[PDB]
């Protein structure tokens, strides 16, 4: 029995400019065992209609997914990904740091 | 859905037989079922892998290259080999069955003396049996006559403490002109006693 | 096309 | 040690009843298979079963429902209760993985009748060896014969001094027609038994031929005058002569 | 170049909540092409590429049947390690099983696969010969016994040589245009101020298929690893990929460093400096 912390990227999928849809990931990978409560956020709220991929994993039995969402970038709106897990004593919040 | 051929066929005791089945459906495993009378299909041979395999020893059998044919072959047929042989083709999970292929093994006859006898009933009356009977296995017994007589076909039974096999027929009949010199006149009897 | 070649452990 | 019994191996009943088959196993995690067998046909799947409660249909599943409650049973119930569902059938077991062979069960031979009015028991006669084939071979041959039987669910045995035998013996593998034209026709079965001519002549040596008859049970109704043709055997007999 | 075809499957009991969850996926190389997930409505084996939309029903039922099948050997399996382990009947427990087939720029067969894992650490796993069994531990040994006397690797190995290879044959024709591609990572770096006396140089690979990619850092020509980070490879959501590389280096010496990129969309190995 095994547990392995969920390594967090918040990004975009195409180089953000303002006021162009683009969509929003949220990619956690390295993690063990399965279970995992993954939110999208908007000014610190949830974001309703959010997808995610498949779960699938790595060459070390580690799990990975992509959660992503359509969405159009500004200079005020703030993004967040908001990741639990039993390794994780709290949610762990990933802010959307436009230049990575 | 499988195409087995033939439906029946036919081995003379101490010879090799070969049986096939056909589908236009691709297949990754191939299996032979034999089924003895008032049994199930038991698993015979299973095949995986494109070529050649021995799981008896007398029984060898071929999962061929297109994936769509397989065969059976028997070495040094016995009279036991008597039976319903089926393929199995496998893919998705399933197993699809062919139609069945019935091999009957005609008996080798020692010393035939071919004759017809009468049989009286044990315990009543006039009631009356011809058995035809140590007849060459190459003789074959005919029915129809007219509809009052019944003929059975010819079968062998083994007296195995005496090493000797034997094909008999029996036919009988009511309130007719019916003797055993006119009961398988119809069937191509040899130079025999009566 | 997933396998035919799997057995309970 | 397949580990499969079919239950029952014999049913006869008319069309309107519902008929289950059990097929059970005793190797606690195992995939489940119903096919019938027919003679042009080959084995057709009816149902199948991953584990309890969960079943899925093969190609010849309409008419049939099944069952599995429990890992042992696999129940078979015949729906529709219809004359073409008149069959031999057969319980199948595969180990749980992907792709592995099946195993078979021994069988289910049912008969579903339109009218039971045609169901008749065998007469059985059994007929003693000539002087002839005595003095000719040395051998003695006798032959039983069960007339008049429908439909042909019958097992032929031979039993000598009170014990079963099978050597020297052969059974018709078909029955023979007694009204080739007929549809619902009554059906004749012959078997020999040879023994050497010393043997018989014994006195004290019996033979008897055993005909165990498939038929109808309590629960199917009869009105007519003749005696209710159940599952039964018929026998006949003889002893050994000086002559 | 080489190709490979790839089925992962996660089994994972949740006691008092029903049966497990079990999720099945196949991809080719980095492409996923089909999915089948338990607590979906269809109960079916579905597709996740276009190319593979196409296949008949005689395919869809039949990918059903095995993946159903895969299902229920884990169920028992989940059920099979609690016991061998001791574990409680309570606590939640995985499966996960991988298999699939190379092949070369040829596309004859190259390497066979099949590993099983409980709870995240490997258990039996197939031998690269494709003919025997590497067992972990005592309870894997009891598997390695079972698996032999059933003769599970001569079918697995006919599996892998043969079927296997046709159909990762046949999906790379079918879906040419997006399979069979290579798409060049796009580069360019970044710069960071950390203090006065630290710089973060960040070197990004963008829009890159297939996933596989090598990013180092080197100074003066002499490769150093020693104040390097690496990202995992994450998907763009677009079947392209996305990486980066850092290095910490004391500000002024940016000039020392240089990144290197290496990927098969690459004709010669990209070098990449701050000016």
């Amino acid at each position: 029995m095994i547990q392995r912390t969920p390594k967090i990227q918040v990004y975009s999928r195409h180089p953000a400019e303002n006021g162009k849809s683009n969509f929003l990931n949220c990619y956690v990978s390295g993690f063990h065992p399965s279970d995992i409560e993954v939110d999208l956020l908007k000014n610190g709220e949830r974001i309703e209609k959010v997808e995610h991929s498949d779960l699938s994993f790595s060459k070390d039995w580690s799990f990975y997914l992509l959660y992503y969402t359509e969405f159009t970038p500004t200079e005020k709106d703030e993004y967040a990904c908001r990741v639990n897990h039993v390794t994780l004593s709290q949610p762990k919040i990933v802010k959307w740091d436009r230049d990575m | 859905q499988l195409n087995q051929s033939p439906q029946s066929m036919f081995i003379q005791e101490g010879e090799d037989v070969s049986m096939n089945c056909t589908s236009s459906s691709i297949f990754n495993t191939w299996l032979w079922y034999k089924q003895d009378p008032g049994e199930g299909p038991v698993l015979l041979i299973a095949l995986y892998k494109a070529g050649e395999l021995t799981s008896n020893g007398r029984l060898t059998a071929q999962f061929g290259i297109t994936r769509k044919d397989s065969f059976l072959n028997i070495s040094a047929s016995i009279p036991s080999d008597v039976g319903i042989y089926f393929c199995a083709g496998g893919t998705g999970n399933q197993f699809y069955f062919g139609t069945g292929t019935s091999l009957t093994v005609i008996p080798n006859i020692q010393n035939p003396d071919p004759a017809v006898y009468q049989l009286r009933d044990s315990k009543s009356s006039d009631k009356s049996v011809c058995l035809f009977t140590d007849f060459d296995s190459q003789t074959n017994v005919s029915q129809s006559k007219d509809s009052d007589v019944y003929i059975t076909d010819k079968c062998v039974l083994d007296m195995r403490s005496m090493d000797f096999k034997s094909n008999s027929a029996v036919a009988w009949s009511n309130k007719s002109d019916f003797a055993c010199a006119n009961a398988f006149n119809n069937s191509i009897i040899p130079e025999d006693t009566f | 096309a997933a396998g035919i070649g799997i057995l309970t452990v | 040690d397949a580990g499969i019994t079919q239950s029952p191996r014999h049913k006869v009943t008319e069309t309107g009843t519902p008929v289950t088959l059990r097929c059970h196993q005793t190797e606690n995690h195992r995939y489940m298979y119903w096919y019938r067998q027919d003679p042009g046909h080959g084995l057709r799947l009816i149902h199948y079963s991953y584990g309890v409660k969960d079943t899925d249909k093969g190609e010849v599943s309409d008419g049939y429902s099944v069952s599995r409650s429990k890992t042992e049973d696999f129940l078979l119930t015949l729906e529709s209760a219809t004359s073409s569902q008149t069959s031999v059938y057969f319980c199948a077991i595969s180990e749980v993985g992907v792709g592995q062979p099946q195993h078979f069960g021994d069988g289910t031979r049912l008969s579903i009748l339109e009218d039971l009015n045609k169901v008749f028991p065998p007469e059985v006669a059994v007929f003693e060896p000539s002087e002839a084939e005595i003095s000719h071979t040395q051998k003695a041959t006798l032959v039983c014969l069960a007339t008049g039987f429908y439909p042909d669910h019958v097992e032929l045995s031979w039993w000598v001094n009170g014990k079963e035998v099978h050597s020297g013996v052969c059974t018709d593998p078909q029955p023979l027609k007694e009204q080739p034209a007929l549809n619902d026709s009554r059906y004749a079965l012959s078997s020999r038994l040879r023994v050497s001519a010393t043997f018989w002549q014994d006195p004290r040596n019996h033979f008897r031929c055993q005909v165990q008859f498939y038929g109808l049970s309590e629960n199917d109704e009869w009105t007519q005058d003749r005696a209710k043709p159940v599952t039964q055997i018929v026998s006949a007999e003889a002893w050994g002569r000086a002559d | 170049g080489s190709h490979s075809m790839r089925y992962f499957f996660t089994s994972v009991s949740r006691p008092g909540r029903g049966e497990p969850r079990f999720i099945a996926v196949g991809y080719v190389d980095d492409t996923q092409f089909v999915r089948f997930d338990s607590d979906a409505a269809s109960q079916r084996m579905e597709p996740r590429a276009p190319w593979i939309e196409q296949e008949g029903p005689e395919y869809w039922d039949g990918e059903t049947r095995k993946v159903k099948a895969h299902s229920q050997t884990h169920r028992v399996d989940l059920g099979t390690l609690r016991g061998y382990y001791n574990q409680s009947e309570a606590g939640s427990h995985t499966v996960q099983r991988m298999y699939g087939c190379d092949v070369g720029s040829d596309w004859r067969f190259l390497r066979g696969y099949h590993q099983y894992a409980y709870d995240g650490k490997d258990y039996i796993a197939l031998k690269e010969d494709l003919r025997s069994w590497t067992a972990a531990d005592m309870a894997a040994q009891t598997t390695k016994h079972k698996w032999e006397a059933a003769h599970v690797a001569e079918q697995l190995r006919a599996y892998l040589e043969g079927t296997c290879v046709e159909w990762l044959r046949r999906y790379l024709e079918n879906g040419k245009e997006t399979l069979q591609r290579t798409d060049a990572p796009k580069t360019h770096m970044t710069h960071h101020a950390v203090s006065d006396h630290e710089a973060t140089l960040r070197c990004w690979a963008l829009s890159f298929y297939p996933a596989e990619i090598t990013l180092t850092w080197q100074r003066d020509g002499e490769d150093q690893t020693q104040d390097t980070e690496l990202v995992e490879t994450r998907p763009a959501g677009d079947g392209t990929f996305q990486k980066w590389a850092a290095v910490v280096v004391p500000s002024g010496q940016e000039q020392r460093y240089t990144c290197h990129v290496q990927h098969e969309g690459l004709p010669k190995p990209l070098t990449l400096r701050w000016e």
